[PDB]
RNA sequence: GACUCGUUCAUACUACAGUGGCCACACCAGAUCCCAUCAGAACUCUGAAGUUAAGCACUGUAAGGCUUGGCUAGUACUGAGGUGGGAGACCGCUCGGGAACACCAGGUGAUGAGUCAU
RNA sequence: GCAGAUGUCCAAAGACAAGCUCAAAGAGAACAGAAAUCUCUUGUAGACUAAAAGGGGAAAAGCUUGUUUGAUUUCUAUUU
RNA sequence: UAGAGGACAGGGCCUUGACCUAUUCUCAAACUCCCAAUAGGUAAAAAGGGCGAAAUAACUCAAUUUGU
RNA sequence: UAAUAUGUCUAUUGUAGAUUUGUGCCCCACUUUGCAUACAAUACCGGUAAGCAA
């Protein structure tokens, strides 16, 4: 009995879609935001985003506190302003669904859907 | 004008419904011995060692055994005579025959029945009965149970 | 089962049925011919005696046309050495004639081929 | 003029004229290219019996011929 | 549109059970259970080393059509007898289990006298051939410990040195087979802080031993083990569904 | 009681409620290395404070669905015979063989060997 | 006779291993749109697999990555 | 060939479509969930089988004595 | 360059196999011999590979 919402991942969305001379500045501002290196979009080169975890997740959350219609239904929220925001959360025990022992899948009620998302959004 | 290796095998080599996918785990776990009757059934999931155009569903003796392949002696009819042919196929395309299990239990029956019959000195035959005419017996059909039916007209 | 199945494929070219005792006796006595010669050299010969029957079957204690009828009607342990020993009967055409060789004995229209069952005794003794 | 392109007529009748022959079913088949390193071992097996049989027979022959 | 329609549902398939619960890979599985067909009765007895969340497992699997039979499964909780009560998932624990299976099956064969083995760290060997273990290994893993303990007992397994200390480091081999890579963490945390020591090294301090005692107990135990070992039926379902429909006639 | 080596390839799997560890899963928190990963996310490894929350072990849902039995139906179709019918296609007849597309119900089996515990 | 295809192409589009799952649809997201990018759900392949067509393929035979030259020499039993 | 009803777009609560769920009429040499009849193949014991010992091997197996 | 190879005037080995020998001068089963021939197994000769090569 440890039903609670924890934190696993968090990404961004830095998408412009043009030529060079600005990937450097985008990666530089993204590194100053989160110290770690972003990666690109499709390469058929038009977008980029970065991830980092730890207390830096809480720090970027606190930065990103600043509509009530378009919530995500799996605790994986995202938005944007130039910058964007993305964060992946869900209930624990999630790793048996991805571990080499018993790669498996989730049930339904144990997911928190979007009502819990809206409740947690107003609570935070 | 077209006589390729897999010509005319659209349905013969096609995988059956619900049967798609590689062979089962213990299909590789059959004790094949030399001089063993065996059916050769193509498995299109495995491409190497595929049996050739005509020998799908045939049966033959094992004359060769290799690390992952089997040589099968299959008689094929051409023109005016049947001639032997040695086909070398991988073991997923080979299924143990069900011709000799008809006599395996018969030959176990022999060692337990003929032995006791001779040692007690009776004469008993063992040939298959090929039963035709049914014997004569005394029966009891019940007058209550007997019921009548009849044919029907047009409608 | 085996011979009945193999005869069903040839039914439209034959007529067959129950022989009964008097008819088998007539066939053996007046049309019975026997292979007296040596293996594969049989040299068809009419019975006319029991010496050849004893020579081929006396060690097997079924010597005599008495025994051959006694054995052919009720199919006892020796049918191999009786049927195969007996030459194929060469029958005369029917005295009164066939009805229709082209049609089955069982169709409502007149016909001949098929299983006459018990009705073949009259045909045999008419053809004999 | 046009030629008869193909027909299978009379072919199996010609076949059954002399009948559908069968393989002669020899008891032993050559294994010239059949699983090497195993029948080589069988070859080595045979000599083991051969040598003892030959020496025993030769000794018996000499002892009986004096 | 619905993809869950009945025409779709009438075409589904299923997976197979051993991979479906995750013990064999079902491609490595086929590759290990296949052997050359010229070798009849070549049992291919496979040595298996696996890691639980608590201990280490070493087994023998003798291939059969119906299923494999283990002469005995090597246990890391029997090391309590030899001198490892707790710490049964360590590198030294896996090495002890490898020596366990090796020496205990050797005495099952009555061939300890024929193959004594080797002392400490530097006819024909005993049957073993490795299992995949599903996972992806890394250098200096505890999967090596069972294999190397088995080798020191007399066993042999062809197995590459990619996952070996030095990608050849006998010093790291010594640091490994006695598990002292926990002792290095212990020394580093001593100089770092004592805040997490209560939650991390609890039973260790209960046992009242040290870094230089981990190696001592492990070596003593390894020497000791080297020298000596509910349902509802048709009518019930009908009655219950009748009750359910009768109830929902007026329930909601 | 638990697991293990394996199995049988759906009674072994897809839409909802109920139970959960003395020893056994699985969840654990973390990155210092053997070390491997945008990221200790997977993986490795560290030790066990909090957990059955999960998957799942199982139960059950007139669900899916596995499947067979009956019914379709001696219907469709078809081997052999016909100096059979019919202007033809078709349609009988004799000796034989003989399907497929909807519904009611069974519940989601079982395998040897070993260890720990009781 | 009918619908077509071949005289090519590939140091990888060959070999091995690992990881991942594809098409599509729906719901969302600064610039940003029917579509360009990201997240989630469903997703038996409805994608992809050099080419014509037909088979086969989902911890794959597809995508990505790493290492590679077994696209090497010689000889058998053979199938079309 | 057509529907029962129904949360997206367009026009003026209404309309037009698109789309959806279980349904309807009719078809496929190069379409199959299923699937005959006929045709085809293999097996029907002695130069063989079963059952044990002994040997032999440079093969196989941890095995100069496991198996073949 | 050139067909067992000097341990021996037993003259390669098997499975079938014609004939011969007896025992239970003519039926039968066991041993005794093993033509021809067939299917194989072996060696040895010439050539080519592979290993070594003064």
């Amino acid at each position: 009995v440890m039903r609670e919402i924890k934190v696993n991942k968090l990404v961004l969305n830095i998408c412009v879609g043009e030529s060079g001379d600005r990937l450097t500045r985008a990666a530089r501002v993204l590194e100053q935001l989160t110290e770690q290196k972003p990666i690109f979009g499709k390469c058929r080169k038009i977008s980029c985003f970065v991830t980092v975890r730890g207390k830096k997740a809480l720090e970027i959350l606190e930065k990103g506190l600043k509509r009530r219609k378009n919530f995500s239904d799996t605790g994986n929220f995202g938005f944007g302003i130039g910058m964007d925001f993305y964060v992946h959360l869900s209930r624990s025990g999630y790793r048996v669904t991805r571990r080499t022992r018993r790669r498996s899948k989730i049930s339904k009620t144990h997911k928190v859907t979007k009502e819990d998302a809206m409740k947690w959004f107003q609570t935070k | 004008k077209s006589r390729g290796k897999r010509s005319g095998t659209r349905y013969k080599f096609s995988k059956k419904f619900r049967k798609h996918g590689e062979c089962t785990a213990n299909k590789y776990l059959e004790k094949l011995n030399y001089g063993d009757y065996v059916d050769i059934v193509c498995d299109s999931t495995q491409q190497k060692g595929m049996p050739f155009n005509y020998y799908h569903g045939k049966t033959g003796k094992i004359f060769h055994i290799t690390k992952r392949g089997v040589g099968v002696l299959v008689n094929k009819r051409v023109k005016h005579r049947i001639e032997q042919k040695k086909v070398c196929v991988r073991i997923e395309h080979v299924r143990k025959s069900r011709c000799n299990e008809d006599f395996l239990l018969r030959k176990i029956k022999n060692a337990e029945l003929i032995k006791e019959a001779k040692l007690k000195n009776e004469h008993i035959n063992i040939k298959r009965k090929t039963e035709g005419p049914k014997p004569a017996a005394m029966i009891k059909v019940p007058p209550s149970k007997i019921i009548t039916i009849e044919p029907l007209p047009f409608y | 089962k085996a011979t009945k199945e193999m005869l069903k494929i040839v039914e439209p070219y034959v007529t067959y049925g129950y022989p009964t005792l008097s008819t088998v006796r007539k066939l053996l006595y007046k049309r019975g011919y026997v292979r007296v010669g040596k293996v594969r050299r049989y040299a068809r010969k009419k019975i006319q005696d029991n010496a050849d029957i004893s020579k081929h079957l006396g060690k097997y204690n079924v010597h005599g046309i008495e025994d051959m009828v006694y054995q052919l009607y009720t199919c006892g342990p020796v049918f191999k050495k009786v049927n195969n020993f007996l030459w194929a009967f060469k029958l005369k055409p029917p005295r009164k004639g066939f009805k229709a060789k082209r049609h089955a004995f069982n169709e409502p229209r007149p016909g001949d081929w098929g299983n006459r069952e018990a009705h073949i005794n009259e045909l045999i003794n008419r053809m004999i | 003029a046009k030629s008869k392109n193909h027909t299978n007529h009379n072919q199996n009748r010609k076949a059954h004229k002399n009948g559908i022959k069968k393989p002669k079913k020899h008891k032993f088949m050559s294994r010239k290219g059949l699983d090497p390193n195993f029948f080589r071992n069988q070859k080595y097996c045979l000599k083991g019996i051969q040598k003892k049989k030959k020496e025993l027979k030769l000794k018996a022959k000499q002892e009986k011929n004096n | 549109k619905v993809v869950k329609n009945k025409a779709y549902f009438k075409r589904y398939q299923v997976k197979y059970r051993r991979r479906r619960e995750g013990k064999t890979d079902y491609r490595a599985r086929k590759a290990l259970i296949l052997q050359d067909k010229n070798k009849y009765n070549a049992q291919k007895l496979r040595f298996v080393v696996r890691k639980t969340n608590s201990q280490v497992i070493c087994q023998i699997a003798c291939a059969h059509i119906e299923g494999d039979k283990i002469l005995a499964e090597a246990k890391s909780k029997e090391l309590i007898r030899y001198g490892i009560p707790v710490g049964l998932k360590n590198y030294a624990a896996a090495y002890a289990t490898g020596l366990l299976c090796a020496r205990r099956f050797l005495k099952s064969l009555n061939l300890d006298t024929q193959f004594l083995g080797v002392e400490k760290v530097t006819r024909k060997p005993i049957k073993a051939f490795l299992d995949v273990g599903i996972t992806r290994t890394t250098t200096g893993n505890r999967v090596f410990a069972a294999l190397k303990g088995a080798c020191d007992g007399g066993l042999n397994i062809p197995h590459g040195n990619n996952r070996f200390p030095g990608s050849f480091n006998p010093e790291q081999l010594r640091k490994n087979i006695l598990g002292i890579h926990v002792a290095e963490y212990m020394k580093t945390l001593q100089e770092e802080d004592n805040d997490k020591y209560k939650t991390h090294f609890n039973d260790y301090l209960k046992n009242n031993i040290g870094a230089d005692d981990i190696e001592q107990m492990y070596l003593n135990a390894h020497e000791k083990i080297r020298q000596n070992p509910k349902k509802l039926n048709a009518k019930l379902r009908k009655k219950r569904v009748k009750e359910k429909l009768a109830l929902y006639v007026e329930k909601l």
